[PDB]
């Protein structure tokens, strides 16, 4: 939805909203990360040889 | 040689009418060009001086001589006149704030950097 | 001073040089991949 995760997540939330509306039930937004065990490292970081958001190797790695 | 050094007192136009083999007839338009130099370097020489004490250099000593070179310099008026424009532009050097144009050549050293790692 | 052999000069243009730009297109196309398999030991 963005560029980055595809994963947002949320908590149901209640509050008032005036412009002539009355109280409103939405979802408010938490931001999320990235995170993982060592199982699943191990695996991603092997198969992994792509271009990434940057791997880091030389200084043109970085302005992509 | 006088002009390039800057003096606009042993100049010489008398060394020029001991030849009169129609180097006579240049000198008429060349006590133009002594005025006009005298009064170029002026306008970089104050940031701001009294007319009086700057008309007598300039050789200048009626309003109507003043008004005639005035034109050519941009300068205002006659005893009056703005010597000022030419400093002014040496103060931009102060600033900081707008980053890009001041730093200069951000694209060039990091495109050449790029390729040499 | 002038060059020796002038049948080989004016014949070769059409011969050798002909036959030889395809060889040469594969080995341009070996130089840029070294650079991106370089970069790509890297990572």
């Amino acid at each position: 939805k963005d560029l980055g995760l595809p994963t947002e997540a949320y908590i149901s939330v209640e509050e008032v909203h005036d412009d002539g509306t009355p109280t409103s039930k939405t979802f408010e937004h938490v931001t999320s990360e990235i995170g993982a065990e060592e199982a699943e490292e191990v695996g991603v970081e092997h198969l992994l040889r792509d271009i990434k958001d940057t791997t880091v190797g030389t200084l043109s790695q970085r302005i992509t | 040689q006088y002009l390039m050094e800057g003096s606009y007192n042993k100049v010489f136009l008398a060394k020029g009418n001991i030849p009169a083999e129609s180097y006579t007839f240049f000198i008429d338009i060349l006590l133009d060009t002594i005025r006009d130099e005298i009064a170029g370097c002026i306008e970089k020489a104050y940031e701001k001086i009294l007319f009086a004490e700057a008309t007598r250099i300039l050789f200048f000593s009626t309003p109507k001589k003043m008004t005639d070179y005035a034109k050519k310099r941009g300068w205002l008026l006659g005893p009056n006149n703005y010597y000022s424009f030419a400093s002014q532009q040496q103060k931009p050097e102060d600033s900081t704030i707008p980053s890009t144009e001041l730093a200069r050549q951000v694209i060039e050293y990091a495109r050449q950097l790029e390729m040499i790692v | 001073s002038f060059l020796g052999p002038e049948p080989e000069d004016l014949e070769d243009l059409y011969s050798r040089y002909k036959k030889l730009q395809q060889e040469l297109e594969f080995l341009e196309v070996q130089e840029e991949y070294i650079k991106d398999e370089q970069k790509n030991l890297k990572k």
